């Protein structure tokens, strides 16, 4: 802000 | 039949019970849960929808990271599929979708997902596979305070390949995960801080994805597979206009097995005309994407399947990207460990069928977000058995038995090391601080 | 003539010496310095290029930050202009160009700028009123590294006005900066942390800008002028596409002043025509912009110059944005403290000039980086007294001896409070360790 | 990377  | 993926053998899941687990609820900030799929529908889940995220029960399209990361949590034990940490339908999951396909897309904050998770899903640890670069005191303050109220936060360190700190996982009140891959090296992209606190699991990770989104693949000779080994499909990417797209290559292929000999950079494919040509890989992804060197070597050959094995440089599992720039790679080509390769020299010769296959419901996945749940689903598991223990104590536990990898001692790449769910246990076995 | 801006005489510069400051060089990372600046140009400065900047000593067009941060720290005392910290001609000034008119333009890192400020500089203190969200393991350790090695780290805490951590500031390393206005209240705008160690003079600060870039205000009666009270022209902004741009009213006024009333919120301005109408502001910036309610009173009246004060909620010296939507106010407007504001009531009906003029060389700005060389500024004179107090130690003394704002002990918003110089001064007089 |  994102997926790891 | 039902896979284990290294991982889940690694960190010693599969060596003690989730009986108990059902005192434990751990909460997973994600993209959703996809609740159709057979290894996830009969789990103890439950979730709280966000207006801005439809239902945490329906990830939506090409939004499967959550269900990857809740597979390696808790994918079920049912002779199909995988199997997750808690794979026996006793630890509680609650599931808070903050991210859609476009991306993030909850209502609100972090801290308010974390809030959910805690007052309605009653969360004992919150497993988060994400992050980003900022910081602030509020959200420093919320985490610490639900940390101190005994909720064991843990999440992903990132996968940018520098020493940049990614929040929440860079906060003290959270456990920072860190990759290695299954010779326990360190994954290149894994961001290293002195935050890094424990490593997990991380590069070729098997798991559960939205049904009809995964990819597989298989070797076959003599009636018998790979599968269990490992065998990755090559993540082809072929130009699309500024940039690069995937571009796979699923279909079957079927030749007598030979191997291009390498000798120094040069290869030694000879004919591979009609074969599958088995070939080690030169080089490594970090700087550079050399993928395609080995595997070009076998199709020039005019290879009809491809199996790239790893080196000794990196003799783990490795699922690099295949940076195809003239599309060459139009057959179907594989990656195997070191292992397995060698192993394949042996059958030279032999009738092999090399396979990638779309449209399933797995699929193999790189990430600090693959080594989290790792981490996060033998913390539950282990704290299932001494359930008065505090978030804190759990957490120590892990750090004091991990298996220090790297150079000696914590390191900003690997920290503690390798959790190991075994000695966790017999560490809070003696006491909730150990022996 | 020349000016003393409040800030200077708020942390004690002014009255403590800065005849030793030979002794200690203080390095500016910032948009460059201009050189040919009288209040400048014979200061004993020095930098060190990079081939993404041009020359440290030309800013180029529209990047005069870094020149209004020299300015605070060294403008020099010479009957002209304003002054700094240490305005003697005597501290040594490294300047480091990292920002270029478009922005961030240097060819490396912070870390690399920091270490050209200690290799090439010979850096005792750096000063950066710049930062970013973001925060690395790399940039932790050499900046703790240089901290340790006897360097002093000062910069500012930001100005999103939240509690989110601007680096590098928020290090551990380096002392966080908040501002603060002419009464010490904590500025709307100033980012509140945990971080946040030291407060400076941050809300309208004069100080030293590119050549002929700048924009003063001024009011005048009797043919004496109210410019050092402090007289900010209005930043006026009107609307621009989705958004809003500077409008800036560079005009002269003359005519009787005359007083609009307030009554809680509302106005009774009677007749301005022909009349500069002074007024106290209404509200005040933060969660919103008012300052357009007062102005505007004035405006509609039919004044012919404005000239807002201070309220009692704020009355300190403001510099707000005057944001104009429907291009209301087309005269020469202009903010003053309150002490001013109930000083002019004195002259009501007399003729009074207010007016605005661009093409000038010094300039009001706000900013946690105008609070930053009040700071690092301060730290360098004080530790020019006592140079072999490591930087540690004098940090610890800076802590020690500021005034506490705010609530009573150390705050998110103004940290240990105000920086005091002869607080600090005697502090280490004593010991590099202070009292015992 | 701003000025403050
Ligand atoms: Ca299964
Ligand atoms: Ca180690
Ligand atoms: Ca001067
Ligand atoms: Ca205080
Ligand atoms: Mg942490
Ligand atoms: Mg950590
Ligand atoms: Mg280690
Ligand atoms: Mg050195
Ligand atoms: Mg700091
Ligand atoms: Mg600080
Ligand atoms: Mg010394
Ligand atoms: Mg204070």
């Amino acid at each position: 802000f994102x997926l790891f | 039949a039902e896979t284990t993926p290294w991982g889940q053998t690694f960190v010693g899941a599969t060596v003690l019970s989730d009986s108990q687990a059902g005192n434990r609820t751990i909460c997973i900030i994600d993209s959703g849960y996809d609740r159709s799929h057979n290894d996830l529908n009969a789990n103890n889940v439950t979730g709280t929808n966000n207006s801005g995220t439809g239902n945490w029960y329906q990830p939506g399209n090409n939004n499967a990271h959550g269900t990857h990361v809740a597979g390696t949590i808790a994918a079920i034990a049912n002779n199909e599929g995988v199997v997750g940490v808690m794979p026996n339908q006793n630890a509680n999951i609650h599931i808070v979708k903050v991210f859609n396909e476009a991306g993030w897309g909850y209502s609100s904050s972090l801290v308010a997902a974390i809030d959910t998770c805690v007052n309605s899903g009653g969360a004992n640890v919150v497993t988060m596979s994400l992050g980003g670069s900022g910081s602030t005191t509020t959200e420093r303050n919320a985490l610490n305070t639900h940390y101190n109220n005994g909720v064991l936060l843990i999440a992903a360190a990132g996968n940018a390949g520098d020493s940049s700190y990614s929040y929440p996982a860079s906060y003290d009140s959270v456990m920072s995960v860190a990759a290695v891959d299954s010779n326990l090296d360190h994954a290149a992209f894994s961001q290293y801080t002195d935050q890094v606190e424990i490593s997990g699991p991380g590069e070729a990770i098997l798991s559960t994805v939205t049904v009809g989104e995964g990819r597989l693949a298989d070797i076959t000779i003599g009636g018998q597979s790979y599968f269990s080994n490992g065998v990755v499909p090559h993540n082809r990417l072929t130009p699309s206009g500024t940039s690069y797209a995937p571009a796979p290559i699923n279909a079957s292929a079927t030749g007598a097995l030979a191997e291009c000999t390498v000798n120094g950079t040069s290869f030694s494919c000879g004919n591979m005309a009609n074969k599958i040509c088995l070939v080690e890989r030169v080089g490594n992804q970090g700087s550079s994407y050399p993928e395609i060197n080995s595997t070009k070597a076998c199709k020039t050959a005019g290879a009809k399947g491809i199996i790239v094995y790893s080196n000794s440089a990196l003799p783990g599992l490795q699922n690099p990207f295949l940076v195809d720039a003239n599309s060459d790679i139009t057959v179907p080509s594989v990656s195997v460990d070191r292992a397995t390769g060698l192993a394949l020299k042996a059958k030279l010769g032999q009738s092999t069928t090399v396979s990638n296959q779309g449209n399933q419901d797995y699929e193999y996945y790189n990430g600090t977000s693959m080594a989290t749940p790792h981490v996060s689903g033998v913390a539950t598991l282990v704290w299932s058995y001494h359930p008065e223990c505090s978030a804190s104590q759990v957490r120590a536990a892990l750090n004091a038995t991990a298996d220090d990898l790297s150079v000696a001692g914590r390191d900003n790449q690997t920290g503690y090391g390798m959790i190991n769910a075994v000695a966790a246990k017999a560490y809070l076995d003696e006491s909730c601080t150990g022996p």
